[PDB]
């Protein structure tokens, strides 16, 4: 996972 | 529906009650419960919204990754046929999940999205309308994958274009859907140059910003900003 | 059932998928259905079905006490009345524990422990009646609340009088067994001195045994005898 | 929690 909100 | 007896206000309060607990299942049910009575949402219930649901898919999201890798292993030459059970469970998984990603959507589309006028209600519902979309995307094989993908982007697209006009570079939803929608790029389309370019750009103009902010505003701003610089160490 | 259609040896793959996923509660669905299949569980299967229960209630349980613990909050005077929200959600968790509990409980009963004649899945299946009702204690206010508490001790006791007679002191479902019923005494029947008294009859016994043991063996009981210590030296 | 297993 790279990030994310 | 099965909150249709309860209180709106009962239904907020027992999502707070149910993050407390990290029982996300439960908050996602008050959440939906809470959307279906018509009103439209503050922007505190619709970050009850986001995060609940966030954590539902974002378990089945991880599941998936798990089942989906035993799958292929199982796949590969000189492997041992193991039979339909990896299969079988990870279609289960991704069925539950292609479930929730539909309920949200549902929510979106009936009808949060076309009462919201508000450039922060928007953009917001704009943005979860392309996560799950791309959540969609991820475990897509069929014959509407590309209009999947394309609907992700549209909805993107169209959250970036009102945040760009409406929002200041460093507000936290307009950055929150440039790492998302970043993240599309590189995840979902094959476009790594452009998830790059639009981390980068989003960086860079909400830093030229921060001077302008409170500390409050400039803490949230620069969370999602370290977020950007993240992945671009990541890509990079 | 669910389950009826689904291989027994399928159920059994598909539990140990559900772990590496982390998915208890569909870990939980396919052991029951294993179970229900009618025959007897073999030492992997009897921890493929504890495992998963185990996890499954540990997640309410820990919901329940957050839950309970803001509910008592509330109820404290110079607290503002919040309505009936918050023991009405932990009453919604409670009742999905002890349906849990009632499960795990029915398949003891139909036909688990009755099948069980080797020492090793009689005592694991007794400890396991033991902590669910055990669960069910932690629970329990109403007028059944000291005929809970005395199955949780009657089914521990039987399977330590069982455990005492037929292993070693350092196997490890005899040690997990006293652990549990040395937390019973100090946490359920208000006996911490019961509780220390076993966890180190049980820790310097095993102690004594040691010796005896493989490698393999040795961390396994060791690992056992550890939390044992843990919970003398938070009790002392 | 006290550890059980
Ligand atoms: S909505 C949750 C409150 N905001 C945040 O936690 C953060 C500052 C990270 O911003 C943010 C969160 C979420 Cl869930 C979505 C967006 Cl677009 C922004
Ligand atoms: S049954 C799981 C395998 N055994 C273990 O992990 C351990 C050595 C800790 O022993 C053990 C586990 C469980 Cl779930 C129950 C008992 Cl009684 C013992
Ligand atoms: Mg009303
Ligand atoms: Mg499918
Ligand atoms: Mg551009
Ligand atoms: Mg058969
Ligand atoms: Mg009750
Ligand atoms: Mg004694």
């Amino acid at each position: 996972f790279p990030a994310t909100v | 529906g099965a909150m249709g007896s309860m209180e709106r206000a009962s239904l907020i309060q027992k999502a707070k009650l149910a993050e407390q607990a990290e029982r996300y299942e439960d908050m996602a049910a008050f959440m939906k419960g809470a959307v279906e009575k018509g009103e439209e949402l503050s922007n505190e219930e619709r970050c009850l919204l986001s995060v609940a649901y966030k954590n539902v898919v974002g378990g089945q999201r991880a599941a998936w990754r798990v089942l989906s890798s035993i799958e292929q292993k199982s796949n590969e030459e000189g492997s041992e046929e193991k039979g339909p059970e990896v299969r079988e469970y990870r279609e289960k998984v991704e069925t539950e999940l292609q479930g929730v990603c539909d309920t949200v959507l549902g929510l979106l589309d009936s009808h949060l999205i076309k009462e919201a006028g508000d450039a922060e209600s928007r953009v917001f519902y704009l943005k979860m309308k392309g996560d799950y979309y791309r959540y969609l995307a991820e475990v897509a094989t069929g014959d509407d994958k590309k209009r999947i993908i394309d609907s992700a982007r549209s909805a993107y697209q169209e959250a970036m274009d009102i945040s760009k006009k409406e929002m200041p570079p460093t507000n936290p939803i307009r950055l929150g859907l440039a790492l998302n929608f970043s993240v599309f790029h590189y995840e979902i389309a094959n476009s790594p140059e452009e998830a790059i370019s639009l981390a980068k750009t989003t960086f860079d103009e909400a830093m030229a910003d921060l001077h302008t902010l409170s500390e409050d505003s400039y803490k949230d701003s620069t969370l999602i900003m370290q977020l950007l610089r993240d992945n671009l160490t990541l890509w990079t």
